RNA sequence: CCUCCGCAUAAGCCUGCGUCAGAUAACACAACUGACAAUUAACAGCCCAAUAUCUACAAUCAACCAACAAGUCAUUAUUACCCUCACUGUCAACCCAACACAGGCAUGCUCAUAAGGAAAGGUUAAAAAAAGUAAAAGGAACUCGGCAAAUCUUACCCC
RNA sequence: GCUACCUAAGAACAGCUAAAAGAGCACACCCGUCUAUGUAGCAAAAUAGUGGGAAGAUUUAUAGGUAGAGGCGACAAACCUA
RNA sequence: CUAAACCUAGCCCCAAACCCACUCCACCUUACUACCAGACAACCUUAGCCAAACCAUUUACCCAAAUAAAGUAUAGGCGAUA
């Protein structure tokens, strides 16, 4: 059996607090805030990530060539077969060629 | 047994000591059962011991509310409410009222009252019973009520709903004077041996006679 | 003990204690509300006040306390019944049992009102701790008790194991600065002319 | 003393002596029947004979003829319920030799309310008849 | 085959390691000329026993002793106190010099004193 | 003839062979020890 | 002779013995040093009485009178213990001025691991003799890549316990209001 | 985990629901009544 | 226990409707 | 009624059918769980201060005879040399074979035992089947082949 | 630590013939010729019987050494932890 | 009936912050073992699978600012690819 026989707790949906009420303020700083800064620096998150789009191959050879040397010996062992393996599934499976 | 296996057993403890004591709200047993006949100072202090813990005490008026609590802790085992029970029942008179009825109902009428329920004596405890203090009142009571004990599936035990018959009892209440909260409640009956028995039961029984081994 | 105790009425090592919580059992945590030593204001013995739950609007003395789930422990008030003889044979007497209550759920009491009161958490500038209540001050004092070491501190024997109070007390102590083995030399008097000589350590 | 490092002794040096010892020695009762004379000590496992001798004839004040040494090995065979072993600690015995006409043998130690309600509790207990029939002894009818 | 967990024991091993191995035993002598042990009394213990006569002093303490908090002596404590009024006696009296401090006592080499202190020779 | 009884147990070859002394000793054995504390075992020899 | 291994017979079959408190640090340091050196055989005496009964009761399956006399004469044992050691280094520092009375220094094993390698007790020079040369106490150039390994590891385990009282602090924070 | 189905218990109750009155395992389990279902339909 | 509660509330409706098959009032 | 087994040492395991209580082929023998007890050194391990120096001639009852594969043992002069016998192993129905496995397993004595064990849970006594016993007359006619069993038998070829 | 070979010091081999033997018969012991049984079997190679050797190029305990592009091998393309 | 169900233990990615060692005893001889004359020490290109539909030249795996120049100068059985 998968289902649960008890119902679960009704889980309280506050749709109003310090996130939710202040979210998707300060995007538009560029806009009328004399341009003086961009909304890509606002984002909080990694380095390797601040302000770009990249699939699986893109955003792990960013993260080699910038914090690649701050990475642990096991993350790097296992993001270099994993681009290894990504280059050559890209590069030669799949349709379109 | 329950040392010797302890011993055999190998389950070795210390004394369980705590600053934690088990607080009662009811002494087990009697201090003096009143001898009844085949139909003193000692009250007149105990009365008057009981009003220096509660000067808003009286002595005339104990046998209504005697009897009742009577009536209507016995119209809770109808009803088969035992919180009410409980604060209106001492732990020592529950066990004995409430065990056998079950897996049974019960049906407890009150069609009136004969004689008036009287005083018989008061008595009390000394000042070496966990640091408190508990008094003892006993009343005669004769009234004419109705019993009839159905089963789990519904067929009378024994007795008549409808007919009434008379009985005698010597009802038995205690109270905790160390706290205000304590109230009288029923705690024993002293079931002299020269009153009569009860009704007998519709039912016949036997008994299995000494198991003789080979 | 094991990570993620749990500590019910029972105290630990106690024989329902181990059965209730053997090494092997893993059941899930309780979030207690943190509460330090700093705000802590709950002693036992002292008068409290209950006013919601099971038998709410009255009070009682506290028995005893346990500190790490926050749980009061007040006789005669929130009892339920259990039995405690033998189940063989006998039914097994019956017997008011307490039951636990949070800090939130009691509220402290002030001897001369007898009435719920706040508290608040103050020094006296005197020293060194005291406990005051709230709109109408009254200074509150501490209810005493009991050790479990010593039952009566005042009511104690001098057994023949047990050294006297001036005994105890007395000092004999002399800043000589000499080597404890060599102070007992010439206590006993004895000899030894043969020195130590130098050996090497690595 | 136990893990505790002792001097170098080098011919001419110095003698080796104890003023805080940290051992602690068990007089137990056997097993097995020994004679009047043989006691039993149960020990740490850094002890020997030739201390435990001057130990005793030392701070005791016991004269002691002999003593002999011996090691048993503590069963790990118990396992908890993680399917570990669990050892119980090794210790050493030493069967002493005592002196002239001591005659030591190993006394006797233990040869000789809530409870009182409760006990009497059960004895004001009614054993139900069998003529009754189940029926609640409480009611009057 | 064999048990990683089971501790190292002499009991598991053959003849040799059954008599190399040792339980945690001190030494007490050496063994020459066809295994003729030798012991010495130097090496042996000797227990420095007291007399108890006249000793009123009990292992169990009275409850009705008062607190004493915790002063742990130190350095500074014990010289402030024993050796300090030494030094206020002869130089407030006469005349003295860093030479000659063994007057007031002092550890200026270790070798040539029985007791060592630092590599302490002693146990306990 | 039947096999299964090639374990002959001899306590005084097995830390010969399998020796911490043996392991430290030679340079290849030593890898055998740190990459095993990097597992985390608690017998990191026999 | 051999009844002070076993306390007064009135004791003997006796569920609770008396027993007074148990001796305070400060207290033993008022007292002079051949004093608690005489006490400190008197708690092994009483020491050793007291756990003769532990086996003896333990034989006869049977629990002993007072458990807590039995911690009683251990905590003021080493609190003696305290005391002394207490006066003899504080005399170490004075006079020499070092804190653990037996000689070592900061080391690197051939493991990597920096660790207080206490010296042994030898009667030749180190120089002489082949035991000691074999210890090898240095690491070697690849040992450096294995000691990063740990090193990360013992990042995770902080980082773990870190995050996990974190995400604690976050679940009673959204039930409690505080 | 991220995305399971929840109701996978009514999908097939209600196939089953029609395959009550099947004989032996099929009205059962589920695997034999997909076979049945279908042809019966 | 995997997410949602839409699955255990339509299976409370299944339940109440067996306890009503099973045990239905007058 | 069996015993081609047994006893012990070495090797190996580590408390693994000793006492007490409990529940759980039969388990109330417990070899399962908890506690208690245990194997006591003479036996056997744990050894030798240095320098220089000596050491042709087997064993086989070692004698004769008799060889070849040519063999297992010794001290000496000087210097130094006070004390002393501690420590460790000591159990078991046991080990390696995933098992209480018909297997594997060195050494001394016993050569049928002063030691150690029980082929059959009970019944009926079908076939087929496995291991044996006996057989009229014949005696390999069966069979690729005297395989197997019985008996105690010769001669000739290839390699 | 099984096995293939080697290294250090050891142990065992009754008795009957020949009375010299990499000699003949034959125990312990080693090997596994042939037949049956078994084949999730007692056993990841065994049981019962019949057999070859059994004073030697014999068998075997103990300790060490030879490690894969290799080792070992009285070459079976064997053995080197089923 | 056997069963079924739970919501926690904790874990994963981030960011920020550089991080660890009884100081009672023992632990490189056979680790967790108190105590004797050795002259014993590390510094070496990675290779191959795979791709090129075989394979032999060759086939990114970082070493020091995100983006852009740029997949350009160029290299290359001028082929894959770099
Ligand atoms: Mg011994
Ligand atoms: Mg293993
Ligand atoms: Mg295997
Ligand atoms: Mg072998
Ligand atoms: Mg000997
Ligand atoms: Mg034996
Ligand atoms: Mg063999
Ligand atoms: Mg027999
Ligand atoms: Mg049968
Ligand atoms: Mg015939
Ligand atoms: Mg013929
Ligand atoms: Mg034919
Ligand atoms: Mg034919
Ligand atoms: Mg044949
Ligand atoms: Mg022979
Ligand atoms: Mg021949
Ligand atoms: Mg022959
Ligand atoms: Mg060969
Ligand atoms: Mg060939
Ligand atoms: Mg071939």
């Amino acid at each position: 059996i998968g289902i649960r026989l008890t119902l679960p707790p009704p889980k309280v949906v506050d749709r109003w607090n310090e996130k939710r009420a202040m979210f998707g303020v300060y995007d538009n700083i560029g806009i009328l805030g004399n341009f003086e800064k961009h909304p890509k620096e606002l984002i909080r998150g990694p380095i390797w990530l601040r302000g770009w789009k990249g699939n699986e191959l893109q955003r792990c050879i960013r993260k080699r060539k910038m914090v690649g040397s701050r990475m642990f010996a096991d993350d790097l062992h296992n993001l270099n077969k994993r681009i290894r393996y990504l280059y050559k599934h890209f590069n030669r499976h799949g349709k379109f060629r | 047994f329950a040392m010797q296996h302890a011993r055999k057993a190998g389950l070795v403890i210390p004394p369980e000591k705590s600053d934690r004591s088990i607080h009662l709200a009811c002494t087990a047993g009697i201090f003096d059962a009143y001898v009844p006949p085949e139909g003193t100072m000692a009250s007149q202090v105990s009365i008057r011991r009981i009003k220096d813990y509660d000067a808003n005490f009286k002595i005339k008026d104990f046998p209504e509310k005697a009897k009742d609590i009577f009536i209507e802790a016995h119209l809770c085992l109808n009803n088969s409410d035992h919180d009410r029970l409980h604060t209106l029942v001492t732990e020592h008179c529950f066990p004995d009222m409430t065990w056998d009825i079950k897996y049974k109902t019960v049906r407890w009428s009150f069609v009136e009252s004969l004689e008036p329920s009287h005083v018989v004596q008061v008595r009390c405890s000394s000042m070496m019973n966990q640091g408190n203090v508990y008094g003892q009142i006993t009343v005669r009571m004769h009234t004419r009520q109705t019993l009839a004990i159905y089963d789990r599936f519904g067929r009378l035990m024994y007795g008549q709903e409808d007919v009434p018959k008379d009985v005698l009892e010597y009802v038995v209440f205690e109270k905790q004077l160390t706290n205000p909260y304590g109230s009288w409640r029923m705690h024993t009956k002293i079931v002299p041996p020269w009153a009569p028995p009860k009704q007998p039961i519709l039912k016949t029984v036997m008994i299995p006679g000494p198991q003789l081994k080979p | 003990l094991p990570p993620h105790y749990r500590y019910g009425m029972s105290p630990p090592g106690s024989v329902a204690d181990k059965r209730k919580n053997p090494p092997w059992i893993r059941r899930r945590p309780v979030v207690v509300e943190p509460i330090s030593d700093e705000d802590w204001y709950l002693f036992c013995g002292d008068t409290v006040e209950i006013l919601e739950g099971k038998d709410a609007g009255k009070q009682g003395k506290v028995v005893q306390v346990i500190r790490q789930r926050n749980w009061v422990v007040v006789g005669g008030l929130n009892t339920h019944y259990r039995y405690i003889g033998k189940t063989m044979d006998y039914r097994g007497t019956m017997i008011p049992s307490e039951a636990p209550l949070l800090h939130r759920q009691v509220k402290l009491v002030d001897p001369m009102d007898r009435k719920p009161t706040e508290i608040e958490w103050r020094f006296t500038e005197a020293g060194e701790r005291v406990r005051v209540s709230t709109r109408s001050g009254r200074i509150i004092p501490k209810p005493e008790f009991p050790r479990a070491d010593g039952i009566v501190p005042e009511t104690w024997i001098d057994g023949p194991k047990d050294t006297s109070v001036e005994d105890a007390l007395e000092r004999t102590y002399v800043p000589c600065l000499k080597t404890l083995q060599e102070e007992v030399m010439e206590a006993m008097g004895i000899k030894e002319t043969r020195k130590y000589k130098k050996v090497y350590w690595y | 003393a136990r893990n505790v490092v002792y001097p170098l002794y080098r011919l001419g040096g110095p003698q080796l002596r104890v003023f805080r010892t940290n051992f602690f020695i068990q007089l137990v009762r056997p097993g097995v029947a020994q004679p009047e004379d043989t006691v039993q000590f149960r020990i740490p496992m850094e002890m020997t004979r030739v201390d435990l001798r001057n130990y005793l004839e030392g701070i005791y004040n016991v004269p002691v003829a002999a003593v002999r040494t011996r090691v048993q090995h503590g069963s790990n065979k118990r396992r908890d319920h993680r399917n570990v072993r669990i050892k119980k600690p090794d210790y050493k015995v030493a069967y002493v030799q005592l002196a002239h006409g001591q005659t030591f043998t190993f006394p006797d130690l233990f040869p000789e309310d809530l409870y009182s309600m409760l006990e009497e509790e059960r004895q004001q207990r009614q054993s139900s008849d069998p003529r009754r029939g189940g029926v609640p002894s409480w009611f009057g009818l | 085959g064999a048990d990683r967990m089971s501790k190292w024991t002499s009991k598991r091993g053959p003849r040799s390691f059954r008599g190399r191995k040792g339980r945690g035993a001190k030494g007490i002598g050496f063994l020459t000329s066809g295994w003729r042990f030798v012991q010495i009394k130097e090496m042996v213990p000797e227990f420095v026993v007291p007399d108890l006569t006249g000793f009123k002093l009990k292992p169990y303490v009275s409850y009705l002793a008062p607190e004493s908090e915790e002063t742990p002596l130190t350095a500074a404590q014990l010289f402030s106190e024993a050796v300090a009024p030494a030094i206020e006696k002869d130089f407030k009296d006469g005349t003295f010099d860093p030479d000659n401090l063994e007057k007031y006592g002092f550890e200026p080499t270790q070798e040539g004193k029985l007791f060592q202190l630092y590599p302490r020779n002693f146990l306990r | 003839k039947a096999r299964g009884n090639e374990y002959q147990p001899s306590n005084i070859k097995r830390k010969n062979k399998h020796g911490w002394v043996r392991r430290l000793s030679t340079p290849a054995g030593v890898q055998v020890i740190l990459r095993r504390m990097l597992k985390g075992r608690k017998s990191l020899s026999h | 002779g051999l009844e002070e291994f076993f306390d007064d017979p009135k004791n003997w079959g006796q569920e609770k013995v008396k027993s007074g408190a148990a001796w305070t640090c400060q207290q033993l340091r008022n007292k002079s040093n051949e004093d608690l050196h005489k006490l400190w055989y008197v708690l092994l005496k009483e020491r050793n009485m007291l756990l003769t009964l532990e086996q003896e009761a333990k034989r006869q399956r049977l629990p002993m009178p007072s458990p807590e006399r039995l911690d009683k004469v251990v905590d003021s044992m080493d609190a003696l213990d305290k005391v002394v050691q207490e006066r003899e280094d504080a005399l170490r520092l004075l006079q020499t001025g070092q804190e653990r009375a037996r000689p070592g220094a900061w080391r690197r094993d051939i493991f990597g691991r920096i660790i207080w390698h206490k010296f042994k007790q030898w009667v030749i020079p180190w120089h002489l003799n082949k035991r000691y040369n074999r210890k090898r106490f240095f690491a070697l150039p690849y040992v450096d890549h294995f000691l990063r390994l740990e090193r990360e590891k013992r990042a995770r385990i902080k980082a773990r316990k870190e995050n996990l009282e974190r995400k604690k602090a976050k679940i009673l924070l959204k039930k409690f209001p505080h | 985990l991220r995305n399971r189905v929840t109701d996978r218990y009514f999908r097939i109750q209600e196939v089953l629901k029609h395959a009550r009155h099947f004989r032996g395992r099929k009205n059962r389990c589920y695997r034999l009544a997909v076979r049945t279902v279908i042809r019966a339909f | 226990v995997k997410k949602g509660f839409r699955a255990a509330f339509r299976f409370q409706k299944e339940l109440e409707r067996q306890r009503l098959l099973r045990c239905p009032p007058p």
